[PDB]
Parts: structure tokens; C-alpha cells; sequence
């Protein structure tokens, strides 16, 4: 029961016959998930976590790269993946649903494998991921460091349908989200107007909302979405909302989180992304690895 | 992920030339960018060159266009940096670096935000 590093393995609901690329790679590189798991539980116990220095993230990343690599050289839709600890090791599961992802957690558990986590590669918005119980959750290695990305966990999901391209969000549900977000942000930022602006520059995946459906790459315009200023009170202005998406050569998913970046009297944030290690950090903030 | 190790750094008279080599111990997928950044003393980390791993498109920092040249060898999992007509300003630690861009729209390499790094190699230019 001492924190260490070791080579994890993955389990999948993979089906041999399914030619779906994930199932093809999964079956080969993965083993059946254990049906009857299997949690121990602790309380009054406190452990130091750190979603920002977590070897588990690196392992998942390497597998997904290799996943896409083998894949590309048609069926495509990600599967919930599980990551398990070798005999001699276990995985601490922090149960404090208020955890900022860094520091001490006074309420932890013990499992061998992680929950089903779909490897969905995207930018600006995390999709099909898990939700935050209760309040909006806010995470960053260093807020004082505007250069470090900010991960915002959603406690209520928003549906999305990009198809052809164009995508759609419910205005009513979006503005609801952002006010509560500027609120949480206002908690971390005092006498400062919290503005939201589209990605200021850089690669096309990073400046638009990017993601892949059925094997097609969708790069969608985000200018309308990140166009709101929120002082004490709050109000988002933009042209339901529609975002123009480009294609390459229909899918309905749930938005569950955000990636923000602050600019160095006001504090404006923009959408980030790129390093998919955050998409992972988004789902592996709760896990940690110890040898017994 | 991929393991980066730069070499060939050194000390050279102004106007001189020098070649740096980065080698990835892991393996680079098709959707990768490989580039060079450098940090001069007292200053911050800037960009120098980038090459698409698959298509081999390049991009150079303006202060570099014409003098440096970035090349790859997929067989050896290696990227190289030929630096000619060196100036005292080119003095810095050079870092090989990489970036997994599976959602890249084009073969054009990036000039920003890399995710995987090397430990750096020393480059010093004497006036
Ligand atoms: C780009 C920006 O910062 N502000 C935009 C504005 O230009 C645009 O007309 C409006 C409707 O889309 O949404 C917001
Ligand atoms: C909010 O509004 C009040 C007046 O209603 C003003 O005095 C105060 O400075 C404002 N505070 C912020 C953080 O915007
Ligand atoms: C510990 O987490 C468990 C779930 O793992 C939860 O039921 C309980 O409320 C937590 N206890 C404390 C002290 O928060
Ligand atoms: C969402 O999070 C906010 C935190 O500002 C909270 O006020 C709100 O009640 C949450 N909604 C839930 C728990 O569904
Ligand atoms: C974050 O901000 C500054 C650099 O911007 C750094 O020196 C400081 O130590 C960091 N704070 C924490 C607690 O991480
Ligand atoms: C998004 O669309 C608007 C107009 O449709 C445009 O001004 C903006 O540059 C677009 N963003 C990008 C970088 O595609
Ligand atoms: C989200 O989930 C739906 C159904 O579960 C799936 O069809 C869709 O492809 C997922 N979205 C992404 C981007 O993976
Ligand atoms: C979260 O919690 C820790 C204390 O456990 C605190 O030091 C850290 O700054 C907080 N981070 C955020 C952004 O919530």
C-alpha cells in the first residue's frame, strides 16, 4: 500500500468477430473484464493525489496512439476501456466528489480496475465522459499559471448532434452552464470581469471544436459559443446555437467537460485542447496506483 | 510516450555550422509532428523548425529561414537539424520535441505547443 509505478493492463467488453476497429485492437491487446467487482472502502483515511503527475495517464495515452496507428492504413466507434493493476498492486479510488484533482483526499477506496472509459479524442469540449456529482469542478496544475490548461467538470450534460456540416446546442442549457461556470471561476477570480472568447490562434484542431465520428474528422467553428461576458450578473451574446463544421475525405454525444486557458481589470478565458493527455486526466483524476 | 534524445550540440565559431540529431526510442505514428525549440539564457523557449512525420512538410521560425534545415529519417526514427551560418544569437539549449496530432487537418507541421520532449543539448556560438 505504497505509491509506485508499474505496467498496467487493459480489459474490454470487446467482441472477437466485430470488425469495429476498437474491438479488433481491443480483443488482441486486452483481456475480458472481471464480471463481479469488487471494491473495498475507507474513510477518515487521507491520501495525496495528483492528476497532473499521474503515470496512469501516460499508459492510456500510449495505448490509444497505438490504437489509432494500427487502425489507419470501415468501422469505428470507441469502447469503454478499463485499466487494471497487476498482482501485487492496487488502485486507489478517491471518493470525495468535491476533489479538485490535487492534494489530500480524506475519503478513498480500493479497486483493481478502472471504470469503462471511452477513448474519445477531441478539443475544447470533452464528450461522452463521466459527470461531476453536485457542483461544477475546476482543475489546473497552477491557476496562477495562465499557461497551464484548465479542466472544468460538468455536473449536468449537454447533448450535441453534428451531422451531414453543422452542430447544435440548446441555448437554454448552454447559458445555464456558463453562468454557473463564471460563478465557479469568480470564486477563483475576485474583482474581475470573466469574459469568454473563441480560441485566439494556433492549429485548426485547437481553434475549432474537433472530434471524430464514424471515422470522419469534424472541425467545428466555436466563435458563437465562447462569446459571453459575466460580471456579478452574467449574459452570453451570440448569433439554439449553430456551429459551422468542416469535414474530411450523424452522431449524438454528451458534452461533459471543458478545457480553458486564461490570458495574461479583466480575466478572459478561451477554449484549449490538443494534448489528449487531458482528455485522459479528465477521467483518471480519481485513480492512483500503489503497490501492496 | 515516445522517448526523445538529442545529440550533436556543441561550441562553434560564428558563421560556423553544426548538425543536431534527435532519436525517438519509442515509435512515431503517422499523425505526429517532430520539431525543434530552443531556449537562450535569460529568455524564454521559442520555436525553430517542424516537420510532418508522414508527409515531410516543414516550417521554420523567421529568424531561421535560410540558415537551418530540418530533416527526418523514418527508418531510424530520427529528426535532424542542420544549422549553417551560426550567430551568437543562436546560442541556446535546443530541445527535440513531438506532438501527436491525429486530428490534424493537413500535413503542415505546427509552430506551437509540444507535448513530448527531450532533455536538451547545448549549443554555443563564439563571436
Ligand atoms: C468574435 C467575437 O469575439 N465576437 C463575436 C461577434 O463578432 C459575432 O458577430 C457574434 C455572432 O456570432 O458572436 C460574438
Ligand atoms: C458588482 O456590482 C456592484 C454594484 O452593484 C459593484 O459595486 C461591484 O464593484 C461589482 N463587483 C464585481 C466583482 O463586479
Ligand atoms: C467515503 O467515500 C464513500 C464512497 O467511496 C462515501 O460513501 C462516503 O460518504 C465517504 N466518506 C467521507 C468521510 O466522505
Ligand atoms: C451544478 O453545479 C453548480 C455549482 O455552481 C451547482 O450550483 C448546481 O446545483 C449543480 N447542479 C446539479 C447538482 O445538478
Ligand atoms: C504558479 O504561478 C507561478 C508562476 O506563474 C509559480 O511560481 C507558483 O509557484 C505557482 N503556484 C503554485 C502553488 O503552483
Ligand atoms: C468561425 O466563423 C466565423 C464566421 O463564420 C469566422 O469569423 C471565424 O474566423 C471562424 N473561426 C475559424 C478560425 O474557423
Ligand atoms: C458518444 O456516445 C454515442 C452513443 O453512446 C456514440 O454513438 C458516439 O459516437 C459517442 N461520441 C463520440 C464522439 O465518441
Ligand atoms: C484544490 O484543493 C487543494 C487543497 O486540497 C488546493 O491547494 C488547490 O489549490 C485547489 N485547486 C483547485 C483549482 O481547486
Amino acid at each position: 500500500w505504497k505509491e509506485a509505478k508499474t505496467t498496467l493492463f487493459c480489459a474490454s467488453d470487446a467482441k472477437a468477430y466485430e470488425k469495429e476497429v476498437h474491438n479488433v485492437w481491443a480483443t488482441h491487446a486486452c483481456v475480458p473484464t472481471d464480471p463481479n467487482p469488487q471494491e473495498m472502502v475507507l474513510a477518515n483515511v487521507t491520501e495525496n493525489f495528483n492528476m497532473w503527475k499521474n503515470d496512469m495517464v501516460e499508459q492510456m495515452h500510449e495505448d490509444i496512439i497505438s490504437l489509432w496507428d494500427e487502425s489507419l492504413k470501415v468501422s469505428f466507434d470507441p469502447i469503454p476501456l478499463h485499466y487494471c493493476a497487476p498482482a501485487g498492486f492496487a488502485i486507489l479510488k478517491c471518493n470525495n466528489k468535491t476533489f479538485n484533482g490535487t492534494g489530500p483526499c480524506r475519503n478513498v477506496s480500493t479497486v483493481q480496475c478502472t471504470h469503462g472509459i471511452k477513448p474519445v479524442v477531441s478539443t475544447q469540449l470533452l464528450l461522452n465522459g463521466s459527470l461531476a456529482e453536485e457542483e461544477i469542478i475546476i482543475r489546473s496544475e497552477n491557476l496562477t499559471n495562465n499557461a497551464k490548461t484548465i479542466i472544468v467538470h460538468l455536473n449536468e450534460s449537454v447533448n450535441i448532434v453534428c451531422t451531414r456540416a453543422h452542430c447544435n446546442i440548446n441555448e437554454s442549457k448552454w447559458n445555464n452552464t456558463l453562468q454557473k461556470v463564471g460563478e465557479e471561476l469568480a470564486k477563483h477570480f475576485p474583482s474581475k470581469t470573466i469574459k469568454f472568447e473563441p480560441s485566439s490562434g494556433g492549429d485548426l484542431e485547437i481553434t475549432t471544436h474537433s472530434f471524430n465520428c464514424r471515422g470522419e474528422f469534424f472541425y467545428c467553428n466555436t466563435s458563437d459559443l465562447f462569446n459571453g461576458t459575466y460580471r456579478n450578473g452574467t449574459y452570453n451574446h451570440t448569433g439554439t446555437i449553430t456551429l459551422q463544421c468542416k469535414i474530411k475525405q450523424t452522431c449524438n454525444s454528451n458534452i461533459t467537460g471543458l478545457l480553458l486557458l486564461r490570458d495574461g481589470d479583466t480575466e478572459t478565458f478561451r477554449p484549449g485542447g490538443g494534448d489528449m493527455r487531458d482528455n485522459w486526466r479528465s477521467e483518471l483524476y480519481k485513480y492512483k496506483v500503489v503497490e501492496i | 510516450a515516445v522517448q526523445l534524445q538529442e545529440s550533436g550540440g556543441g561550441l562553434v565559431q560564428a558563421g560556423g555550422s553544426l548538425r543536431l540529431s534527435c532519436t525517438a526510442s519509442g515509435r512515431i505514428s503517422s499523425s505526429y509532428d517532430m520539431g525543434w525549440f530552443r531556449q537562450a539564457p535569460g529568455k524564454e523557449r521559442e520555436f525553430v523548425a517542424a516537420i510532418s512525420w508522414s508527409g515531410g512538410t516543414t516550417d521554420y521560425a523567421d529568424s531561421v529561414k535560410g540558415r537551418f534545415a530540418i530533416s527526418k529519417d523514418n527508418a531510424k526514427n530520427a529528426v535532424y537539424l542542420q544549422m549553417n551560418s551560426l550567430k551568437p544569437e543562436d546560442t541556446a539549449v535546443y530541445y527535440c520535441a513531438a506532438k501527436w496530432r491525429p486530428l490534424r487537418y493537413s500535413d503542415y507541421p505546427s509552430n506551437s505547443d509540444y507535448y513530448d520532449w527531450g532533455q536538451g543539448t547545448q549549443v554555443t556560438v563564439s563571436s
